[PDB]
């Protein structure tokens, strides 16, 4: 089976820090483009970052570009997100989404229904 | 109180888990010290089917071993003669967009479907020679992935609302819904029995189905992403999967675990197709890198290459007979192979 | 209400999964082994066919 | 073995009359064009589809729709009766011409879901040979967004700040240069996607459409145009 | 017999690279599953049949060079040699000319290509073509003069028939610049359009910081070219170097065999159906 197991989080005031790490079991980890994609409460979902299979290329959202930073490590099977100078719109759901295919580029990741390799969840408030 | 559940499914799950390891005290290719390899295989292609104008995406076989239908992307189901290469029929579609086909064990009825989100069947054996649509089923909410006789009354159809759905063809209703997946039920297979029935999904998840009673009876979780394709071994014991993992998995009911990996450093592409010969020693399977390959299921070793496709193999069938393998594919044609 | 109900749904699914009668993978793999000799001398793709019985050739 | 004969003569008579009727519609097919019709709920691609059709009711999943520009037939998928999930069914359109792609230019919000679609759709190796005519939809109501202000473009686009207009037409987007440099900021968002890959296969064909446009089949005629003139001397390979 | 064994020698390493290559383009072309049937597939077929007549009208040379049979009349043989290999290099010359109409309409009616081009057309078209070609060269059977110096390697038949320069005036016009007009207009427009589309890209390219057809025409004219400015050059006033006449008349005739080779062994897609169609040859 495959799982992703997303910790750290909890209650931060603004313009704190954090960095979730994100354990991903059952798959060879270095072969998959990985992402991180948060749910604020009222919403949908919404892709925050990405990065490739040897993290080489690495993009984050229209709000979080200077401040959050993704990271993975492929020997620890983990992927990590160093969250900096949060903010009250930072307030979410934090999910490891996968991306469906190995070697791949394109990836569909944001489905409002239930995603099948998307991590369980983290509630991360500001 | 959804932690504590989510590790009491840990729990079960990891009860499953201790289970399957208690299954497995040796692995398969430790036993098989004493079993001839096959060696070489070669197939050649006898018949070129070439009738269709765009991607052909599915086929069937006949149980006469001899008919085929195939369907293709530009709104034609065609049924073949494999033997004299005669297009028997050719119908066109409501909405070109099919991606799966099926014909009849008795060979009386074809069906179709996919983004048209309706299982179409026509009769073949009408009383005036021009094949028409006996009726539509139009229950199901996504697509349509994968569609199956038991019979010339009760069919079975897969689908992209991520449910399987069993129907009674002359009501017109759902006989019952099976809606355990997750996502995106990709291809279905039958037992020889028809009273249980394999689906793999998106979710890259394969389980298994009781047909009578409509509830899930085993869930097998080995494959990393999403299974396109899915076939019983001949016997009904086991099955195999291909996934988007560019691998496949010979799974068995009896022991909840998979039993092979075939797989090669050398693929990475998704298995489109995947099939089992008669004897269930060769699992062939389609490809994305244009050609097909044939696999010894016993050894999981790679025992042939089919390669004639310009594009992609959408579809793979062998045949009740075991002496042909059509492969149709992306470039148009299909190819029948000995 | 509904929490509760998916609660039972799933457990009572992973439950239908859980007292099922498993067998050992060595008699799987020997069962699949038997049937596959029981249609070794059968089978028209392990053996390839003569060309008088091939319809195709 | 007589008529066995018989049944071989009426087996090749029916193979005859089938493949007859498969040229008869071989040369309808290939006269057709096909274009999947790919948006969002904000993009207004049926309002698009509404203006190449206009200028019986069915609900059998997906839309399907003609239209005809100088006597070439354009057939026109808006598969809008599935799941929110598509990285399935989007492999049946790897034969398709051109897949158009409208955008809601106004909700910035959106727009990086837009672009993750559209990077998605270039990068998929099955609908890496298609060029996509992107269709930024509401510039009218871009406009009004951009020019009211209370909306901080800037804080949905950090990249906006250090961005400069390239190149503008004169009567129709540049009446101001705020708007203009919004919009053309959001076109190239898009082409830096679609110069980041694909190797002459495939092109996006921008356009700046409103809320009501009458031309965008014509867009849509001179966009295929290209499209077939580039692959005919991509198989000349002078590059 | 040394310029014998010269020029026999010259024509066997014609004819045979010759006949090989097109009996291996033919059989491509008809065992070839997706290249079965295009609108350039007609033409290519019928310039692989062409250059193999080529090679089977060729084939007598050598017997005459060699074991010397020889017909009542004994002078009829370029009669119908110099005829009939130039009207198969003529069905050869307008095929390409053809060719470059097609490919033209297909980048300028890219939309309607397959309204205008059908195969049916297709049919009508090589028909035109072999009849055209026989037709232009008839007036050598009417002692109008002499159709081509193809045949002067039989020692009666160039001294003996002489050109004309009404007839060469005459089938110049008529069948040697409208194909090389097609080629040079449709190839110009091609051109033109493939710099605009390079002119698109680069700019794009540019915003956004950190031809096996063409070979097979080209070489075609261009080892074509010299045997109609000789044969021009003899037709018109009185001066003609036999060697120079056979050089430029058997180069002329050499790119029979240039073809295949420039096509297979320059294409890529051409040449992965030429490895599988050996394949399923030897296998």
């Amino acid at each position: 089976q495959v799982q992703l197991q997303e910790s750290g989080g909890g209650l931060v005031q603004p313009g704190g820090s954090l960095r979730l790490s994100c354990a991903a079991s059952g798959f060879t980890f270095s072969n998959y483009k990985m992402n991180w994609v948060r749910q604020a409460p009222g919403k949908g979902l919404e892709w925050v970052s990405d990065i490739s299979q040897s993290g080489a290329s690495i993009s984050y959202t229209g709000s979080v570009k200077g401040r959050f930073t993704i990271s993975r490590d492929n020997a620890k099977n983990t992927l990590y997100l160093q969250m900096n100078s949060l903010k009250p719109e930072d307030t979410a759901v934090y999910y490891c989404a996968r991306c469906p295919a190995p070697f791949t580029r394109d990836c569909f990741d944001v489905t409002s229904t239930t995603y099948a390799y998307r991590g369980q969840g983290t509630q991360v408030t500001v | 109180e959804l932690d504590q559940l989510r590790q009491e499914a840990e729990q079960l799950k990891n009860q499953i888990r201790d289970a399957r390891k208690a299954c497995a005290d040796a692995t398969l290719s430790q036993i098989t010290n004493n079993i001839d390899p096959v060696g070489r295989i070669q197939m050649r292609t006898r018949r070129t089917l070439r009738g269709h104008l765009a991607k052909i995406y599915a086929m069937h076989w006949g149980t006469d071993s001899r008919l085929l239908v195939s369907a293709s992307q530009d709104g034609k189901l065609i049924i073949w003669d494999s033997y004299t290469t005669n297009k028997v029929h050719a119908i066109p579609l409501r909405s070109s967009w099919v991606m799966t086909c099926a014909y009849a064990p008795s060979g009386n009825y074809v069906a179709c479907g996919g983004l048209d989100n309706i299982c179409s069947i026509y009769n073949l054996k009408t009383r005036e020679g021009n094949v028409r649509v006996s009726r539509e089923l139009a229950g199901h909410t996504g697509y349509l992935s994968c569609c199956r006789f038991l019979d010339d009354n009760q069919i079975v159809t897969s689908s992209g609302d991520t449910t399987c759905a069993l129907w009674d063809i002359e009501t017109g209703q759902q006989t019952t819904t099976f809606t355990g997946h997750t996502g995106d039920v990709m291809s279905l297979s039958l037992a020889p029995d028809t009273r249980l029935f394999v689906s793999g999904a998106c979710d890259a998840s394969a389980k298994l189905w009781d047909v009578r009673e409509g509830m899930c009876r085993q869930t097998f979780t080995g494959h990393e992403s999403d299974i396109n394709a899915i076939c019983f071994f001949p016997n009904g014991n086991a099955f195999a999967t291909g996934s988007d993992d560019a691998t496949c998995r010979l799974f068995d009911l009896r022991a909840d675990q998979e039993l092979m990996t075939y797989s090669h450093d050398n693929i990475i592409c998704g298995i489109t197709s995947v099939s089992f010969s008669k004897s269930g020693r060769l699992l062939l399977a389609g490809y994305d890198d244009f050609n097909c390959n044939v696999w010894d299921a016993l050894k999981a070793d790679r025992a042939g290459v089919l390669a004639g496709h310009d594009n992609r193999v959408s579809c793979l069938g062998v045949t009740d007979d075991g002496m042909a393998v059509a492969t149709g594919s992306w470039d148009s044609f299909l190819k029948i192979w000995n | 209400t509904a929490s509760i109900a998916q609660a039972r749904k799933l457990v009572e699914q992973l439950k239908m999964e859980a007292n099922i009668d498993r067998i050992k993978v060595s008699k799987a793999a020997a069962d699949l082994m038997a049937y596959c000799e029981a249609h070794a001398k059968e089978d028209p793709l392990l053996t390839p066919v003569p060309a008088s019985e091939n319809p195709f050739r | 073995t007589e008529d066995q004969r018989n049944e071989e003569k009426a087996q090749r008579e029916a193979n005859k009359k089938i493949e007859k009727q498969l040229q008869k519609d071989k040369q309808v097919y290939r006269a057709t064009h096909r274009l999947l019709l790919l948006g969002a709920d904000n993009s207004g691609k049926s309002t698009i589809v509404k203006q190449m059709r206009i200028l019986s009711g069915g609900t059998s999943g997906i839309f399907e729709t003609k239209f005809q520009v100088d006597k070439v037939n354009f057939h026109m998928f808006d598969v809008g009766g599935q799941r929110d999930e598509r990285r399935k069914w989007i492999q049946c359109f790897n034969d398709v011409t051109a897949i158009i792609f409208v955008v809601d230019s106004s909700d910035y919000n959106r727009l990086q879901e837009a672009l993750n679609l559209f990077k998605s759709i270039w990068n998929n190796r099955w609908l890496r040979t298609i060029s996509v005519i992107l269709f930024l939809n509401k510039q009218d109501l871009l406009a009004e967004k951009v020019l009211a202000g209370k909306s901080k473009i800037e804080d949905y686009f950090p990249e906006f700040a250090r961005y400069t207009t390239p190149e503008d037409a004169t009567p129709e987007p540049g009446e101001d240069p705020r708007v203009t440099r919004a919009k053309y900021f959001i076109r190239d968002e898009f082409l830096r996607i679609s110069t980041a890959s694909g190797d002459g296969r495939h092109y996006c064909y921008p356009h700046f459409t409103c809320a009501v446009d009458t031309e965008n089949a014509r867009r849509i005629f001179n966009d295929c145009r290209d499209i077939i003139q580039r692959m005919h001397l991509r198989q000349y390979e002078l590059l | 017999v040394n310029f014998c064994l010269l020029e026999v020698l010259i024509i066997v390493f014609l004819t045979v690279l010759i006949i090989s290559g097109n009996i291996i383009v033919i059989f491509v072309f008809h065992c070839a599953p997706l290249l079965n049937h295009h609108t350039t597939s007609y033409f290519i077929q019928t310039m692989a049949y062409a250059d193999l007549f080529v090679g089977v009208s060729c084939v007598v040379p050598s017997l005459s060079l060699l074991h010397h049979p020889l017909p009542v009349e004994e002078s009829l043989t370029c009669q119908i040699f110099g005829f009939v290999v130039s009207v198969l290099k003529s069905v050869s010359m307008w095929s390409l000319a053809c060719i470059s109409i097609d490919r033209y309409i297909a980048i300028t009616k890219p939309l309607t290509y397959n309204t205008l081009v059908t195969p049916w057309r297709l049919r009508l078209c090589i028909f035109l073509i072999w009849l055209y070609s026989t037709l232009v060269f008839l007036p050598s059977f009417f002692h109008w003069g002499k159709p081509g110096y193809h045949g002067d390697v039989f020692q009666w038949c160039a001294e003996s028939w002489h050109t004309d320069s009404y007839f060469t005036l005459f089938i110049v016009m008529m069948l040697y610049a409208p194909a090389a007009l097609i080629v040079c207009f449709t190839y110009f427009n091609i051109f033109r359009i493939c710099q605009q589309h390079t002119k698109d890209i680069s700019e794009r390219q540019a915003r956004f910081s950190s031809m096996v057809l063409f070979r097979i025409t080209s070489v075609f004219y261009i080892l074509w070219l010299p045997y109609i400015i000789y044969f021009l050059l003899e037709s018109s006033t009185g001066h003609s170097n036999r060697f120079a006449s056979f050089l430029t008349t058997w180069l002329a005739i050499s790119n029979s065999f240039c073809n295949p080779v420039i096509y297979a062994l320059s294409d890529s897609t051409f040449q992965r159906g030429l490895k599988r169609l050996s394949g399923a040859m030897c296998t």
